[PDB]
Order: C-alpha cells, then structure tokens, then sequence
RNA sequence: GCAGUCAAGCGUUCAUAGCGACAUUGCUUUUUGAUUCUUCGAUGUCGGCUCUUCCUAUCAUACCGAAGCAGAAUUCGGUAAGCGUUGGAUUGUUCACCCACUAAUAGGGAACGUGAGCUGGGUUUAGACCGUCGUGAGACAGGUUAGUUUUACCCUACUGAU
RNA sequence: GAGAACAGAAAUCUCCAGUAGAACAAAAGGGUAAAAGCCCCCUUGAUUUUGAUUUUCAGUGUGAAUACAAACCAUGAAAGU
RNA sequence: AAGCUCGUAUCAGUUUUAUGAGGUAAAGCGAAUGAUUAGAGGUUCCGGGGUCUUGACCUAUUCUCAAACUUUAAAUAUGUAAGAAGUCCUUGUUACUUAAUUGAACGUGGACAUUUGAAUGAAGAGCUUUUAGUGGGCCAUUUUUGGUAAGCAGAACUGGCGAUGCGGGAUGAACCGAACGUAGAGUUAAGGUGCCGGAAUACACGCUCAUCAGACACCACAAAAGGUGUUAGUUCAUCUAGACAGGAAUGAACUAGCCCUGAAAAUGGAUGGCGCUCAAGCGUGUUACCUAUACUCUACCGUCAGGGUUGAUAUGAUGCCCUGACGAGUAGGCAGG
RNA sequence: GGAAUACUGCCAGCUGGGACUGAGGACUGCGACGUAAGUCAAGGAUGCUGGCAUAAUGGUUAUAUGCCGCCCGUCUUGAAA
RNA sequence: GAAAUUGUUGAAAGGGAAGGGCAUUUGAUCAGACA
C-alpha cells in the first residue's frame, strides 16, 4: 500500500505557537573562531592594564 | 439607486517642477458622492497618466436640472460589454430631468440585453433640442397632435380577503 | 489581516477605536478593508460615543467613565482633567492623542437598529456592500449601533 | 466570539502559600503577609515569597559565606538574614560578632555564632526589631551547585555529566567520546 | 535520484552581470573592515574561494573577524522554531559595506547639531522623525487653468 | 457504440433523392480500460431453463412525408413500445455459424434481473493422464477424465381466505 | 578572407579580421583572454601537529568544502601564491 | 503540569522610512543561442544541369515561437537598520601591527536624559525541569505536475474538517453566517417573506408563452450549428424630385437578450412539495418585515487576575469582602469531589 | 429680483404609548435645587389597594397538541449504514 | 426473597414501530407558610 511522501502543511502553524523567537544578545560575545595571535596579543593587553588601575 | 448627478473636478498633485497642473471635469451620475468620486478616477486612468495616489479631488458639486418639471426628449449614447464583446448604442428617453431619464436608461439596459452597472459606460447625455430630429418610433407616437388613449381592463385594489360581488373593469 | 485587527485591538464584532490617520496608518487599514467599515467622525459622534459607551483602563480593568475624578487620576498629567478633555484631545489630534486614545477601551456596539440598509453586507460599500472608507456616511451606521 | 492573543484562565505560575503543613511556619507566613501588606518595605516582600519556596530553591547558607559578606565595605553592622538554614564551616578559623536570623540553626552552627560573641534569633524576633527591614542583608545559597543540575541540557557538544550508575574505564568512554573509535561527541 | 549538492539551482544567482565579466576592479581589495561593520553577502563567481553557501546570498551580518584575505560574518538563521547564529568564513570579494546604516549615523550627527543648538534658545528640540502627514488646506486658481470636460471614448477596433 | 454541423467531391448532367473527404461539436454506459470509495468475524460465481416488468436508438404490424417513386419491389424520414419478435444441427458457452419457417425473426435494462427457484456442462479444492518447462519438490490465464449444491414455521411483499 | 612548386575541400608557410562563436580528463550548469586556455622552465604543500567554521542536520555521524594558528618547504626579481 | 528570576521591559505571523538580495509573471527575436514563413538585392578560377536555371552563402527586410533560450524585468513574499551594550573629547595597556605611538582591540577621565531618536499594540517579560498523546489524514479558494479524464495520483501558501455543536444551502464531515456556562429583553448575520412556513399575493421599469418554459453560488450537466418567434441595436442603400406590395415608409447585410430546434434509457417522481403565466419566472432598482448558542444591557454559577480586611468580647485569614475579564472540544494532562 | 420648500446634518428642544428588569441592604461619594433650614429623579424600588389562604399558585406523574429527535459501543480521512 | 420473565385486578393511550427534548392544557397525586 502506498501513503503520502511529504508536505509542509501546518508546520509554521506549529512554529508560531512558542517559537519564532529572536536570540538573545550578550555584550562580551564569544571569542571563538577569532584569530589565535590576536587572542594572544589581546590576553597581555588586559592584565598590564589590571596592573595599571 | 437613486441617481445624482455631480460635477467632479480633479488635478494631479502639484510638483516642482510642473506647478499649476491642469484641471480636469466631467459629469457623473452616482448615489452619492463616495461613488461620485470612484467613477471620476476610474475614467481618468482610462484617458491620462494619472491615479488616485498621484492626484487630488478638487472641487465636486451636485448639479441639478434646470426645468425639473419639463417634458424633454433626450438623446443618450452608451458603451456596453455584452457576454461577447463591446458594442455602441444609442437610444432615447423621454422624461423631465437628466438623473430620471439614466434611471430609466440603466433599467432598460438591464432588462433587454442584462447589462449590470459595472458594463455600462455612459459616452453622453443631450436634450433634442428640435422635433423631427427624434429618430426612433417608440418617441415619435407620443408627439403627436392631441394624443389621446383610455385604460381599458381597469384591475382595482381589495384590501380584503373577500368580496360580495362581483368585480367590474370599466374605465 | 489577523495581526493588524489586534493591533488596532479589534478582536470581536462590533468593536470600535479611533486612529490617527497617517502613512502608517492607512497601509494598516488597507490590509483589513474587507473586514471593517470606517469614516470620518463628527463631534456628535465622538460626544455621544464617550457620554453612553465611554470606558477606561485603570490597572488592566475596565472601569466606566461615571466621574471627572477617574479621568483627571489617571490622565491629568497631561492636562485632561474632564470629560469633555477627553474628547477635546480626540477630534482635534493633539499631542496626547496616544496616550488618550489608549486609555479609552474599545467601543463594544450594538447591531444597527435600523439594519445595515443593504441586502449583503461584505461587499465594498462602491459596490452596494458595507467594508471599506464610506467617509461621512459612518456618523449614520455609528449612531444606529450606538 | 473573541479572538483571543493569550491563553485564557491561566494561573500567575508563582506560588502563593508555602506547600507544606508546618503550624509555626504558617505563623510566620501570616506575620509577614500583614507587614508587606501594611508597610509599603521592599524587605518584607522578599522575605514573604521566600518563606514560600521549596527545599531546592533553599540551598543552605554557611557561615564562611556569612563572614565574607560581612567583610563588604560598610556591612560590619549589617543583620544577616537567611530564608532557610545556616550551617557550619570548620574551613575558616575567625568569625566576626554580627547578627545572624534565621529559619533553622544547625548544632555547630549555633556553636560557633554564639562563641564569637554574636546572637541567632528567628524570624519573628527580626520582625519586632526591624519591622521595615532597617540595616538588613539578605544572603541566598548556590542552587547550581546541586548534583542535579550538572546533567540539565545533555547533548551533542555541551558537556554535561549523562546519567549514569557505575563509573569507570568500561562505562561510556568508547567510540562516541574519543577519535580513535569511530569520533569524539 | 534527487540531487542536493553545495551549489545546486545556483544557475543564475552566481551568474556575472551582462558586460561585466573579468577581473575585479581594485577598489573591493582596497575596502577595510573592522569588527562590528555591517556588511551585505553577494557571491561573485569567479571567485570561487571563499564563497558563501547559497541561502546567505542576499543576506546581512556583522563582523566579527578580520584575518588576511577574509572576514567573519555573524548571520542569524532561522532553523524550524528558532533562530541560530551562522558564522561563515568568507573573502572580500563577496561582500560590501551596508549603507543601511551609514545613513544612521549621519541623523545622528544631525540630531546632536540640532540639540545643541536649541539647548540654549529653545525648549523642545523635537528630535523625532514622523510619518507622511495629510495635506492642508490649500486654494486653487483658474485663472488660464479654467477646466476642460473629458467623457468616455466610444469603442474602436483599430486592428 | 450512436447522433450532428461544414460541403471539396460521387451521383451521365445536378453538392445535399440517396451518399460524402479534409476538419469540427456532442450524446450514451448493453464494450474494454483507468481508479481503489464501499464489502475479506463471506452480498454464493459462467451459461442455460423458468417468469414478470421496464427503456426506444422501430425488425414487423397502423397512419403518413420524401425519391434518380410508371407499375411491382425497394430505399430515406415522421408520429408511435399498443401488439408480436420463432422451430432446429455443432459448441458448457455469452458470442458465432448454417438449415427452415415466418408479417418479422429489432437492440437493451432490472445487483453484467433471476442458485433457501432448478440444473452443475464450464471455471475454480483434494484423485489421475499427456505435452512443454525444472537437477528436484513442482509450474503451465495448455489439453483430458472423475468429483456432497444445506435451512423458511418469523417480518414484509405478493396470491387467495375470515 | 586574401596569398605560396607538386598541393586538391582538408599537408606546410604568410598576412588581415576575429568578446571567445575555442579549450579547460568526464554529465550538465557556472567561471575564465598580457588566463583558469597553449607552450616552456623549476618543483612535491597530494607535507607535519591538533582545533574552529559551512553544507546535508537532530544543528548527531559520514563525505566534501572554507578561513586561520604553529612548523617545515616549493616557486618567483618581488609583492605574493 | 510544576514552577523559578524579575517587573517597565523589551518584544511583535503588522505598517512606515532608509538600504540590500532574486530572474518567476509579463516582455523580446530588423538583441545572443535554438526553432520558423515569404520574397527582394548581390556574390563563384570553389555545387550541379544548361549558355543560363536550381541550390548554397552574404546584405537590407518579413510572418510566427521556447519548462530544461535571453538583453530588459514586475506584483506578492524576503535580509538588515531606526541609539545608553549610543554619540563626542582627551589619553592608559600590549609579546599583535606600523618606516614611525602608526594602527587594531580593550579601558581610565569629562560632557550629552527619557518628543532618548518612526507608527500601532503589548491578560507582563525572561528562563528551566519533566512527561502525555501523535508520527494512516482529508477537503475548499488560488498557484501547479502526470493523465483523454476521474468523487484519480502528487506538490506550494492560507483557511478548514478530523476534535464542532448552533442559523442557512430541502437533504450532506469540509460551502455561507457564526463558534457554544445557565436565563430574560432588544438588534442582526447568511438566507428568506403566495401556501406548507415565522415575514409585503409590496412598490417600480422592462423581457419571456415553451404539444418536454423557467426558477439562485459550491451543486447535482449540456455543445457546435440554426429560426421573417419576439425585443433592442450596428452599418449601408432606396424614398418629399411618390420607393416598396399589387400614399409613408421600404430593402439588404450583421450584432446579442429571452424563447424554440438541435435534446435518446431502462420500478413511478421530484425548482424540497403544492402550485404559479402583466408570475409565485428572468434582469435590475427602492423600502418594510421575519429570525442564530453571534452582537448590546441585566441577573445568577464557575474560573482566572488585581486588591481590601487580625482589633478585642461571637464561632471558619484555607475566612469574609471589593473590582475587572473570561467560559467550544476527541487523543491527552492536571485539579477538586 | 425676493422668498418658500425638498434633501442632508445638528440641538447639553419638548412630549405621548408599549415591553423586559428591581441586582444591593445603617451611614461615607459626586452633583442638583435653595438666603437659609433643608429637599431631590444624586453610589441598584418604593408607595397605595384588592382577592385568596387552599391544591388556588407550584412540584411530581400519565396523556394530548405544536416543533424538533436515525443505535449505542468500536476501528476509521469519513458510521444511522 | 432482588431482576429478567409471568398471571389477576386497576388506570391510560394506540390509522405501517415504540421510546426522547422544550412548552403548556387536561386527569391523578403531593409538600411548604397560615404569625
Ligand atoms: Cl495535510
Ligand atoms: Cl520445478
Ligand atoms: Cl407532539
Ligand atoms: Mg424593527
Ligand atoms: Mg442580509
Ligand atoms: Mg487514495
Ligand atoms: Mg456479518
Ligand atoms: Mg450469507
Ligand atoms: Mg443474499
Ligand atoms: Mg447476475
Ligand atoms: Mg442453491
Ligand atoms: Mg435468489
Ligand atoms: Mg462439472
Ligand atoms: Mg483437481
Ligand atoms: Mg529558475
Ligand atoms: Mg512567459
Ligand atoms: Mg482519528
Ligand atoms: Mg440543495
Ligand atoms: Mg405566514
Ligand atoms: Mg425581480
Ligand atoms: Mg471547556
Ligand atoms: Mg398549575
Ligand atoms: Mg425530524
Ligand atoms: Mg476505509
Ligand atoms: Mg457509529
Ligand atoms: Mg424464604
Ligand atoms: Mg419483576
């Protein structure tokens, strides 16, 4: 016996009940990804400053 | 409905470069003036580069007849889509004012060739100033000198449901 | 359509607010023409609308306009201390006329007394229906269901 | 009809009353409902909810952490107040001379209170002397410090601790956590 | 069987425009970007380094690395109910600054001016932008402009 | 399967008495397919026999119109289902094909009418034979022969009777 | 297209025009002209160590691909690759 | 379902302003590629008969086309931005970077308040744990593939049925109207008002006579082709200088309204029925009137939310009281009895 | 040349008839009318009168009449089948 | 000494089922206050 293959049929119904939801958004974002020898740089920068104040 | 007849003057929004636009008039035969005024766009985007959004309704007045109480002879050209095609008519009314004779006019399209509103397109509206310039017969028979003609089969109204004799027709 | 309904917060039959009309606002109502009819207010539309059907929302409650002392508690900061203030602020669009209009809940009408004087009511009101701007002729129909 | 934009007779999904049936605790709870009621104190809004959460939302409070907070510049005299149970901390070997309230003492922490010179009283003696919370410190335990918590959002690159009973070389160390079976999470 | 490779149904988005083929005018390589620039992701396709999958063609972002020859872009994607944060790794050649914001900033040069200079003579500066407003009441003349009378043409074939 | 429209042509001459190419519009559900909605705690299945009623796209009979209708014979069409439409050889056959009579031997429906009405020749259980196919067990919408057809006293319908 | 003994429609040589109508291992679609095509010269980066990212996606795996870091090399006058 | 952190806060199935992306509809072929009709003017030491024809090309034109062609190119959908995590000034840190305190990143210190940076709304926002059922679907409008077609098969967006009664379509899972605690009064929706049947055998201008009239969306069918039936209209010609037929109009060719021919199936039969003919039919216009569990006002029950009240001497602070809103439901969850 | 009237709209103008409803239960509020005392239609009905005091109203039950009402449970896209 | 089922007596209805919902008429029967 054969059956239906796909539809998207009542999905963005679904969606809409609690999602389609905006990130939420944090200063000091993640480091990750950046480049290794800025990151390297960026580390000695923060502690002569903390030194400083 | 009730047909009026309205003079709408209308305008393309003044620019810049282009100040003073030309003003534009025609007569309209609606309801009332909300009607007036989609009339008066529908057939300007029909004859200039001109909408609704790009131009402005400046003056719309009612316009009434002149001899209400008047017998006149009236001369009416129509543009009409039938189920296949356009086609161009002219016909004549006899009546005592303008708005009258295109209530008959828009009746009488409706029942000889089922015309709605929306297919009808009134091209103009003019008093036969002049007999013998009346070119159609069923207007010719009512000029004539002393006209003349009874009621014969005279049906009268019963307000009840009942009648102790017998109903005569006599006129 | 669904949307802009709430956001005008028109969520049952009957129902009635004001709006500012601005290039904001008329794309709004363009998008609901087939589901509302909409006009040009008189003062003694706007007099008799706030006198017999005016409510305000006081701590998310529906609280009838009985007295000048509500209004002036709630509004008088900006200046409406009266009744009649209140409907000042309204037909002349003035600076307040947010925070006035969205104080007032939502007209809950009647059905026209006289009838809709149409046959079929979900047509233009061009076309001999009921939706969309009939302009002045919105005094009528209002007074009727009011 | 109303085209509803919420959910209709929905609860505030905040607990009201403390779920237990403890006379005296009960006695507290109508004590501190008549003062929020009546004194407009922010202090006694807090005190009344907190009376009202369960043993988790309650973690313990020790008197190291007591101690520390007191070290906070101008906080010397400062009456510490704990919604729950303050225990003992043989990990520090000073201990200032503060106020300490409390819901519950336990035996070592009462000791160690009362030998450094200061007092622990309830909840209710507070109420007589600070009715608006005046010269207060509320102090709160860590609640995900908690076993249970460290194996919430398990999955694919969180690192988590999965739930299991025996821990060792053969219990979830092979292919799926290292590259050399198969790959690592 | 069905085909869903990296660069499937890309037959004309990757296309060069008519004309406009060839090298790449120096002024691309010659752009700076810096972290926290809001750029806009259209692939060229005769680069075929670096190039963006093609659900971020048409898309916006902000930077958030800067390496050699490339930047980092954050794109914020919406996958079923929820939106997740895309990071892609991508060559100069298929971005470009935003001007939806350069804009921006120039209203608020404006709007600091306009502060300013009101903060000494006049009470509400009125820093907010507004909507199209109806028209006012205005007179028009007829004088050379009297109103001509139109009416509706009769039908014509003219085939 | 049946019926129209157009009219190049056929018909000695003459498109349409009677026919009619190239095209084009329909109707019917007595063909066969397409589909899988109903029924697998079951609606008895091919044909014949028997019996009633219905449809008209009329074979015969009644009354007429038309012809390249002299008569005779025949052909085309109209109103018409009132009334009839058979006896046999071969085949299980529906179908088909002949013989003969006849005013005529028209086409169909009713759960492809009709098995608690019959019959059981065929198909389609288990026995057996042949041919081809398969190493074999076995297969074949190929042929051949032998193979249990149950119950009404209930309700309604119908026929008669108080 | 115009020219040169055998030489002709197609052998080799010369000039002019030529936006790619050629070519780029393969199916098709993109891309490419002082090149990604043709010829020549030198080479092994088709290398080492482990992470991040994109596509399919549950944001698992596999395959493929992108941009860096730390090394060691190739090529070029060099920027670079 | 249990809640937790907080409460003016940011958000939004929406618009606006500013700025991006796309190659479908349409359009185009004297624009590329590929099809394709017709001639015309030229060109051969380089096709083949013949002393001048037919093919080939080239130049300027011409008719018609494309899901896997295209220069151009919408509508609807779609990304980002519209501030305090912001703008401006001065100068601190570093092993990164620069010829160079040059730059990059992160900071110290100073200034700028909520018409602090468009509109509208916001039964508050944010967050976490755990678990049920489900994982055969189907229908309608629009877009759309295969197929002659299908109450056929397969996709896209939205709304529905399933899970749902109520008024209307005679009757019907999906159409129209409208969604439902218990009652009273009023007004309406869609649909109707000759009788069945609650409500005008109302008004107004026309059209139609059928020996098989017609009568309301989804919907329960009818075509090409015809008619000196009747109605209105288009163009042309004749006619006062007497036409047509044998004293005022007439002839021809066409157009589209209603009616008619075209129009044949099986038990007896269905605009729902009766019946209806200046309609009780068809087209159109104006008012009155009838009635839903919908709308407006009031009472009562329950649920949710925001509040008031511990003072003794009279009993329930889980008590009593004030205010506002809300009420459909299969599988399934929880609560009070 | 001077009016009237129609049509549309406004009045914090006046006034007659009919129907449904009476929630609450000391006082507290906001107004009106008055020199004042006070009064009032101002945060929800009172006043006067008649008949009967029992099957009269009402409840229950059987029946009649008007309209409506298909057999429950189950699987299923769909059950009176 | 229950129900299915049955006899007798009494009451009521019945033109191709019976049973049900809303409302009232008729018959039968019955509680509450006479402050
Ligand atoms: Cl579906
Ligand atoms: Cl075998
Ligand atoms: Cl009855
Ligand atoms: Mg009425
Ligand atoms: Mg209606
Ligand atoms: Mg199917
Ligand atoms: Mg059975
Ligand atoms: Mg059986
Ligand atoms: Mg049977
Ligand atoms: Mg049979
Ligand atoms: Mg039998
Ligand atoms: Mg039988
Ligand atoms: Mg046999
Ligand atoms: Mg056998
Ligand atoms: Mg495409
Ligand atoms: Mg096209
Ligand atoms: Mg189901
Ligand atoms: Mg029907
Ligand atoms: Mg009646
Ligand atoms: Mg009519
Ligand atoms: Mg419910
Ligand atoms: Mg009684
Ligand atoms: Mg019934
Ligand atoms: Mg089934
Ligand atoms: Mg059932
Ligand atoms: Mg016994
Ligand atoms: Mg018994």
């Amino acid at each position: 016996a054969k059956s239906k293959n796909h539809t998207a049929h009542n999905q963005t119904r679904k969606a809409h009940r609690n999602g389609i939801k905006k990130p939420k958004t944090y200063k000091y974002p993640s480091l990750k990804g950046v480049d290794p020898k800025f990151r390297r740089n960026h580390k000695h920068a923060l502690h002569g400053t903390a030194k400083a104040l | 409905a009730h047909f009026k007849e309205y003079q709408v003057i209308g305008r393309r929004l003044p620019t810049e470069s282009v100040p003073e636009p030309k003003l534009f008039r025609m007569r309209i035969f609606a309801s009332n003036e909300v009607i007036a005024k989609s009339r008066y766009w529908y057939f300007l985007q029909k004859l200039h580069k001109v909408k609704k959004a790009s131009g402005e309704i400046v003056s719309i007045n009612q316009i009434n007849e002149a001899h209400p109480t008047k017998v006149k002879n009236f001369g009416v050209w129509v543009r009409y889509d039938s189920r296949s095609g356009t086609h161009n008519m002219y016909k004549e009314i006899r009546d005592v004012s303008r708005v009258a004779a295109v209530e008959t006019l828009y009746q009488d399209m409706a029942a000889r060739h089922r015309a709605r509103f929306r297919s009808i397109h009134i091209l103009k509206v003019a008093e036969i100033e002049k007999t013998a310039d009346v070119k159609r017969q069923y207007v010719k028979q009512f000029l004539t000198k002393d006209l003349k003609f009874p009621l014969p089969h005279r049906v009268q109204k019963s307000t009840k449901t009942f009648s102790y004799k017998r109903p005569s027709t006599f006129y | 359509p669904r949307k802009v309904l709430q956001l005008l917060r028109l969520t049952r039959i009957n129902s009635g607010t004001f709006v500012k009309v601005t290039k904001a606002t008329l794309e709004l109502l363009k998008l609901i023409e087939p589901y509302v009819a909409y006009g040009y207010p008189s003062y003694s539309t706007i007099r008799q609308l706030v006198y017999k059907r005016g409510f305000g929302k006081i701590n998310k409650q529906r609280v009838p306009l009985s007295d000048n002392a509500i209004i002036e508690a709630n509004l008088g900061k900006y200046g409406i201390l009266s009744i009649d203030d209140l409907i000042h602020e309204i037909i002349t669009v003035g600076p307040h006329f947010k925070q006035a209009n969205n104080f007032l809940w939502p007209f809950k009408l009647s059905n026209p007394s006289g009838g809709w004087g149409v046959p079929r009511k979900f047509k233009h009101f061009i076309q001999g229906g009921s939706f969309g701007n009939r302009e002045e002729f919105i005094n009528k129909l209002v007074k009727s269901m009011n | 009809g109303i085209d509803h934009t919420s959910k209709q007779h929905k609860r505030s999904g905040h607990r009201t009353a403390p779920k237990s049936d403890n006379v005296y605790l009960k006695l507290l709870v109508k004590l501190y409902t008549f003062l929020a009621r009546r004194t407009d104190a922010p202090f006694n809004k807090v005190v009344l909810k907190a009376l009202f959460l369960s043993k988790i939302n309650r973690p313990p409070v020790s008197v190291s952490r007591i101690a520390r907070a007191l070290k906070q510049e101008g906080a010397a005299n400062k009456t510490v107040v704990v919604v729950g149970t303050v225990t003992d901390d043989a990990r520090i070997f000073e201990f200032p001379k503060t106020t300490v309230a409390a819901l519950r003492f336990t035996a070592g922490a009462r000791a160690k209170i009362v030998k450094a010179g200061g007092e622990c009283i309830t909840l209710d003696q507070l109420a007589v002397r600070a009715p608006k919370g005046q010269n207060t410190l509320i102090l709160r335990g860590p609640r995900n410090s908690r076993e249970a918590v460290r194996h919430f959002g398990m999955g694919p690159h969180k690192g988590k601790a999965p739930r299991i009973l025996s821990t060792g070389r053969k219990f979830e160390r092979a292919r799926g956590r290292r590259r050399s079976k198969g790959f690592k999470v | 069987g069905k085909s869903h490779g990296y660069r499937s149904r890309t037959r004309y988005m990757f296309q060069r425009d008519f004309r406009k083929h060839g090298a790449v005018h120096l002024s691309t390589y010659l752009k700076v970007y810096k972290v926290g620039d809001i750029v806009d992701i259209k692939a060229n396709g005769s680069i075929q380094k670096g190039m963006p999958h093609k659900f971020y063609q048409g898309k916006t972002g902000v930077v958030y690395n800067v390496t050699k020859s490339s930047v980092g872009v954050i794109i914020n994607k919406m996958v079923g109910n929820r939106y997740l944060e895309k990071r892609l790794n991508l060559r100069v050649e298929h971005i470009k600054h935003s001007k939806c914001r350069q804009e921006f900033l120039e209203r608020v040069k404006a709007n600091a001016a306009k502060r300013a200079e009101a903060k000494a003579q006049g009470v509400a500066v009125q820093l907010k932008r507004q909507p199209a407003q109806p028209r006012e009441s205005r007179i028009v003349s007829t004088e050379g402009n009297v109103p001509q009378t139109l009416a509706p043409v009769p039908y014509e074939t003219f085939i």
